[PDB]
């Protein structure tokens, strides 16, 4: 009865959500030809959230593939699980957005946005009531930051009631690429503060941090760290997709995690995770998932939760478990670690229980929390932005294609006051 | 004659209905299809060739938890539009449930309750089950009281709440949905039984000795509460009590109608056969100030009334002896305007045994629905959370966004403030 | 004569019944040929039905049980979607009650024996062997097929695969559950099963 | 599950 | 004696009576050829060796609606010449069904009606099925009422129309066709019952659960309505009622002769064994505003008369108690000048089911044919449709160019306007 | 039809019961198919149960006993931990009294005969040998399994290896002892065993 | 289609 429409923009966005449709497929028994194998009532009764029928029995994903190049959307199509998406929902664009935010937002992305908005209006409005939109993009390039936020602006005015959950990938600046990361990041943040209900902040360095000091991988590749993101994307909408003892919804997360509308930037994480020679050494109980869901490194953003306070927090447990432990462990972290938890909200925790655990595992859990330590991400991009800005850095591309100087100062204002608003509640 | 209609709202309402209507099915002998292989009239009907349709409405704005009874074995038991569902959940928002998306499902709920009342030849009560900690259980549940109190005025409306626990919440906007929904359960509710999850956790921990109980095990004991409550409406006994007499010999001055539950032959099979579970021992465990199903200690409150429902092979001489020994103890105290404070009721039917669940075979039972001034602390604990949140106007943009003015927050707190002020006033 | 005329079951029962009528007339005021209601048929032969243990049960074992044919394909996406739901429907009626209510016979349109076996291993109700001609005859009787290699006799397809059709004792169509037809109730046409009044006698 | 019925109590 | 000739004009008239003759043959025992392997005398004659033939005069201008009837399953049941067809269509023109082609066809339809009446020994009345809002059902239907009144006068010319729905229309000239056909619908017919597509659409969703039903499933329900209306004629009842009493104890002052149909239960088979079908419940469902087959909500308006068609194992003492409950309902109202407006009727035979239809085997059924002032609004909505088209002469060259003088639109307007004034002065 | 409709034990029970019922139906206003309350079977054949001295015993020996199947696998650290506590509980609660209270029937999920005998030598109560179809039919009847090789028909698994499950006369589920279940108490759930209300009658 | 005839109503 409720549908999530996934729109993926950018090279980062298309590759992450290709893993997302791969993990949703085997959570739902979908073969990469559309056929469904394996017999279970629960794996199809709520598949309308992510798949539609095709009068051939083919379950087709709600994917609105987008990038301003015939590049990674060719590799997504040619790879495994690439025949699922409609060839119609593959809007190409041939001019190219070269890591420039104004390219996707103003001067090349404005002539293809009228087609991807037509596609998403054909595919999302043609039902009784859609639950919301799920947008996957990186705010580091030109396509995800530029075209992604342009569609975000147009969707929030056409549907100013639905939930837009955005798994944004902020530029992690300690080790990174492209020299225009602070320009593309800050020029998108001052839009995501208004017209975006939820923004889950993801940094690549934290994905390497899990891949090095939790999974003990040899060579963490882009596919492995896109798999960890798709774990969190599937885990948040678990109750929307399967029955449970304590069901939830994306609006239940929104109303229990947003004290004020501007503060909606969440730290995400997901860990019943373990190394290769330790799953047969490590147990599995609610306290053990709890202690690896607050700790330091399970966060997929490079922001230490100890360097701040939790305004509010939520926990999406999955699988067969006792309802006493899922309540008592959130109490136990609340009263033991009280410094990293605000007081003007008492009892800052939501728990919610799915009954169907993910494939292979016995129980999993995903964190989404509104920690005020997210100020150190906007500060770590602002101090790079003002460094370039004082001597008028790589800018004649941005100004030459139709941006005045006031847009950049307005970018600094709405992101400096975001840090200041997080200061008042820390 | 002798019919009662249960009205489940909120996700906890469906799950508590899965256990309660289960117990009513066994306690008259109905098979899972609805066929017995007329004590049943309060709960089920007679639809020709042995069909037995329950008298319930399962009401939810979220289809997921009402779909599991629609896809399990009991689509064939419940009439398929007695399970009214919706499209979008109210999502922990009292504003959404009461003003915005509850006002389209309220038509089908009142139409079906009307159809379920037209086949009655004398209806005793509306046993509404809900959970005031969330969305549609706080919202649409409140509005359903507004519609029920205006079309069925003389009708009594019992209400089993699931009031927020002190340290366990599973929701952070829960203090808002609890305080704002007091008025439904203060002026449009005649009996307000206050339950919480922690007290069931503690009972399951030390008595049933399940260390790690689930919500389905919490629904075990609350099912036993209504079976002893409607025991006299269905099977014969030495002394019978109907829902008119629960709300007469227990309820003082009309605003004070807030009662607490304490079943106490809670035991499991490893303990059960070692002790005498006779009338004296089960009633001392009933008045014990740690078996309350509220997390509310009666030792700082005054018992205004008590309703013992003995249920089994219980002789009335042992009832009058058991009320004597609980009256001679100083740790149990009563208000001065109460020379007699017990409405004892005996049902001859033994407690229904629990194959494969959690309880054991016991020959006799007891359940208390007791009104005390100790219950003036389950709302004071939620005052501190409400004032802390509303001091900084936290979480209130979600409320005002669907058309819930900022004013109602203040006189919902003020209405509960007059509720508190009314409770120490009785105990002077 | 039900549901059609040009089917192998109908021509075969017609031949047997009016041959029996001629034999009775020769050993005899009997009218020739006999009435359709007077015609009696064994719908299933002696060794045509097998359960999950692959043990043969006779046709008379199906008395008092609402039985339906399930024309299904192993590789069809609609059939693979419908099958867990049919499993749950079978459970939800055959567990909840003292009396057994519904039986499902399985008729395969699968390409070969081993994929027929792989599809049939997931299925706990009764089935007919693929190489048995009874499946082919039932396909022509109830007009179910995916493509016209089978020569229809000026008729059309009643429905396409998957198909759950409640059947009678002498082979009439009791009622059609519209899974994929002109009425088009996927997932919820099973609730139209009137198991009270559809009985195998 | 469904129970057996209790035995009838004969009058004395 | 007691013969009822059924006249079907148009696509909808043929298709509705197609379900009617299917249900009549299945009920009485007549096979699709005529053979039975004197209750049939109302709708059938009898020829020699059990060759029962229906007394219908199926009529259309195009052949592509009737040629299927004469080549399908029921081709030998029906008399070959009773199926009368022209050669080309009426093109949704009233004037092409009334002022050009149709004079070559009415001389053939009136003659076959003449032989159909010579076989009778006392006609109860001319049952008729048409579709107001088209070309043949409007124009050729109006011409048939003109000729049937002047020739076969003082005879009960009942009509059952397919009046255009408020929203779903499938054409653009039905504002023109509906009120241009209401001349013969006001001065020639007697028990003109208003039916529309939209209300039977919503009935099929709510009760029959069919999310996608077609013209078949609507015509099945109309066939059950006609079967209940002529039920004491064909079968023995405790309180029989003929078409003469429908015209006397249901009709006020003569210009007010529009009814509104209702049927109960239209409940599906999966629901059927779960609920009661007692006569008090079924008349509560028959008086529901959503079961009204005109989209003509009777909460606003006043009931002048009400005819009830209890059918099955129905006890009369339960009927009189049921209509007492209906009278004590406050939502519906009756006019001041009608102390008793509840002409009842009981037929012993339970309603039949077609094998494969959407309905279920039901013990009791009620057909509730009511006259109210609410049905002024189904002419008020086409009043708004007409003056929005004709305000600047839309689609009139198609009608003037084929024989119709321009003023016929305007004297269709005070024919509707005096119809509105008449229905507003009844309730005072 | 308890607890599982799709079990080979129950389909054999149904076939035998309504076969016999049809036999006295034609031998003799009777109800068909027979209801599960009047349906009857033998849960263990004559040559199945095997005590510690390797001499066969039949089913009727277990009258007045509280009988539980122990589904176990020798190489499982689960079962290696569970075995001494099962030994202790069986030992003390069967020695302390004047009446022999409980009995445990061992069902093996081992690799082969040698591992089966090595695991069964440490175990004093009754057992069913691995080559018997009874072990595999009981595994599918009570849905005990470590990994999905055998097709469960869109239905559940009650437990993983090991488990003690008390059983009734007609194969019903009396209660579940929660070792590896939704409750999760290893080597402690044995105290939930009540030997009073579950007698092999 | 040619629908089966219902069983005859025996007099009561
Ligand atoms: N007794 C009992 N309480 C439950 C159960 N499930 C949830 N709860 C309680 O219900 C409270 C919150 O209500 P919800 O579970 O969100 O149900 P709801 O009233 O429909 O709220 P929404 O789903 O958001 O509309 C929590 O504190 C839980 O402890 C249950 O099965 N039994
Ligand atoms: N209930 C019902 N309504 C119908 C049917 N067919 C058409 N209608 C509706 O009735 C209106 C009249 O359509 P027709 O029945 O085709 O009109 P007609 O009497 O055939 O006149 P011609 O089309 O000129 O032959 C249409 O606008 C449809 O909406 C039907 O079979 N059953
Ligand atoms: N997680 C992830 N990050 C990526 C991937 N590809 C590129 N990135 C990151 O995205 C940034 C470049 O932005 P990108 O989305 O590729 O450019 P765009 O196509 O113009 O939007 C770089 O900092 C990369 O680290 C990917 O497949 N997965
Ligand atoms: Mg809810
Ligand atoms: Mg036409």
């Amino acid at each position: 009865m409720r549908e999530i429409v996934h729109v993926q923009g950018g090279q980062c966005g298309n590759q992450i959500g290709a893993k997302f449709w791969e993990v949703i497929s085997d959570e739902h028994g979908i073969d990469p030809t559309g056929t469904y194998c394996g017999d279970s009532d629960l794996q199809l009764e709520r598949i309308n959230v992510f798949y539609n029928e095709a009068t051939g029995g083919r379950f087709v994903p709600r994917a609105i593939l987008m990038d301003l190049e015939p590049g990674t959307m060719d590799s997504v199509r040619a790879g495994p699980f690439g025949q699922l998406f409609r060839p119609d929902n593959f809007v190409f664009g041939q001019t190219g957005a070269g890591n420039n935010w104004a390219k996707g937002h103003y001067t090349e992305g404005a002539e293809l946005i009228d087609s991807v908005l037509d596609v998403v209006r054909k595919e999302a409005e043609g039902c009784d009531c859609l639950q919301g939109f799920q947008i996957t993009h990186s705010l580091g390039g030109g396509t995800g930051s530029g075209m992604g936020t342009l569609l975000i602006s147009k969707v929030r005015e056409e549907y100013p009631d639905r939930i837009m959950e955005t798994f944004s990938v902020f530029p992690s600046p300690k080790v990174s690429d492209t020299v225009v990361e602070p320009y593309n990041a800050t020029l998108s943040v001052h839009q995501l503060v208004e017209n975006a209900d939820e923004v889950q902040v993801i940094d690549n360095e934290a994905l390497y941090d899990i891949c090095f000091r939790t999974l003990k991988l040899t060579t963490p590749t882009y596919g492995d760290l896109n798999h960890l993101v798709s774990a969190a994307m599937s885990g948040v909408t678990c109750c929307l997709r399967f029955p449970g003892q304590l069901n939830s919804d994306l609006r239940k997360l929104a109303v229990n995690l947003i004290p004020f509308p501007r503060l909606h930037f969440f730290l995400i994480g997901f860990a019943p995770l373990t190394s290769r020679g330790s799953q047969q050494y490590r147990a599995l109980s609610v306290p053990e998932l709890t202690q690896q869901m607050f700790d330091a490194k399970n966060m997929m953003c490079a922001s230490d939760p100890r360097h701040g306070r939790y305004l509010t927090a939520s926990a999406m447990f999955r699988g067969r478990m006792s309802t006493k432990e899922v309540d008592e462990q959130m109490l136990n972290v609340q009263n033991k670690n009280s410094s990293y938890f605000v007081e003007w909200i008492p009892n800052n925790m939501k728990s919610s229980v799915c009954d169907i655990p993910p494939k292979g595992l016995k129980m999993s859990v995903t964190f989404v929390g509104n920690s005020t330590a997210i100020q150190e991400m906007f500060k770590r991009v602002s101090d790079q932005f003002t460094a370039m800005f004082r001597r008028k850095a790589f800018l004649h591309w941005y100004t030459g294609e139709g941006m005045d100087e006031m847009e950049f100062t307005e970018a600094e204002s709405n992101m400096n006051d975001l840090v200041s608003e997080y200061q008042q509640y820390q | 004659m002798r019919e009662v209609i249960s009205i489940h709202v909120g996700q906890a309402g469906i799950q508590i209905g899965n256990a309660c209507w289960e117990l009513f099915c066994l306690e008259h002998g109905i098979q899972p299809d609805g066929q017995m292989p007329d004590a049943f009239n309060t709960f089920f009907s007679e639809t020709g060739a042995g069909k037995h349709v329950p008298r319930c409405v399962f009401l939810d704005l979220e289809p997921t938890v009402v779909d599991e009874v629609r896809t399990g074995t009991y689509r064939h038991l419940f009439h398929p539009e007695q399970l009214i569902s919706g499209k979008e959940d109210a999502a922990n928002n009292f504003a959404r449930g009461h003003y915005t998306i509850g006002k389209e499902i309220v038509d089908l709920s009142l139409d079906r309750i009307r159809k379920l009342a037209d086949n009655c030849t004398g209806l005793q009560g509306f046993l509404m089950f809900n959970a005031v900690g969330g969305g549609t259980g706080s919202g649409l549940g409140c509005l359903l009281l507004e519609r029920l109190s205006v079309d069925y005025g003389k009708k009594s409306k019992l209400n089993f709440c699931s009031w927020p626990s002190p340290q366990v919440s599973t929701a952070v906007v829960e203090p808002y949905n609890s305080v704002l929904s007091t008025h439904s359960l203060l002026e449009h509710t005649d009996v307000a039984v206050m339950l919480d999850n922690e007290a069931i956790y503690d009972i399951c921990r030390r008595n049933l000795d399940i260390e790690r109980p689930t919500y389905t095990n919490l629904n075990r004991l609350i099912a036993q509460v209504i079976s002893s409550l409607t025991a006299s409406l269905r099977f014969d006994g030495a002394l019978n009590v109907d829902v008119t007499e629960f709300q007469t010999n227990l309820v003082p001055y009309p605003r004070i109608h807030f009662m607490l539950s304490s079943y106490a032959p809670i035991i499991s099979a490893e303990k059960a056969y070692h002790e005498q579970l006779s009338v004296a021992e089960i009633t001392n465990s009933a008045f014990e100030p740690a078996s309350m199903m509220a997390k509310c200690d009666p030792r700082h409150g005054k018992y205004m009334a008590c309703c013992l429902m003995y249920r089994g092979d219980v002789v009335p001489k042992d009832v009058n002896a058991a009320v004597a020994t609980i009256k001679t103890k100083r740790t149990i105290q009563f208000v001065d305007w109460c020379p007699t404070g017990f409405k004892c009721g005996i049902n001859y039917q033994p407690p229904t045994v629990v194959p494969g669940g959690d309880l054991a075979k016991v020959m006799r039972a007891v359940c208390m629905i007791s009104n005390s001034t100790a219950i003036a602390e389950v709302f004071s604990r939620m005052d501190h959370k409400f004032d802390l949140m509303y001091a900084k106007r936290a979480f209130v943009h979600w409320y005002v966004g669907e058309g819930m003015e900022e004013g109602e927050f203040s006189e919902a707190r003020e209405d509960l403030a007059a509720l508190e002020k009314d409770y120490e006033e009785v105990g002077i | 004569s039900q549901p059609v005329f040009a089917s192998p079951l109908n021509v075969e029962k017609r031949r047997l019944n009016e041959e029996r009528a001629l034999m009775q007339a020769q050993k005899a005021n009997i009218q020739l040929p006999p009435n359709y209601g007077d015609m009696d048929l064994i719908l299933f032969p002696e060794g045509s039905l097998k359960n999950s243990n692959n043990t043969v049960i006779p046709q008379s074992h199906l008395k008092g049980k609402s039985v339906a044919l399930y024309f299904a394909d192993g590789a069809d996406p609609k059939c693979a979607s419908l099958l867990p739901f049919l499993l749950n429907y079978y459970r939800t009626m055959n567990e909840g009650g003292a009396n057994q209510k519904i039986e499902i016979i399985f008729v395969s349109l699968d390409r070969d024996r081993e994929a027929f076996e792989s599809h049939r291993a997931h299925m706990p109700w009764l089935s007919i062997d693929l190489e048995n001609p009874l499946t082919e005859i039932l396909k022509r009787h109830f007009r179910v097929m995916k493509e016209y290699e089978v020569p229809t006799y000026g008729y059309g397809s009643r429905t396409g695969v998957p198909s759950v059709i409640v059947i009678g004792s002498d082979g009439r169509e009791a009622q059609f559950l519209p899974i994929c037809s002109g009425l088009e109730e996927g997932d919820r046409a099973l609730l139209r099963w009137d198991w009270r009044n559809t009985k195998f006698a | 599950v469904a129970k057996p019925l209790p035995p009838p109590v004969q009058t004395v």
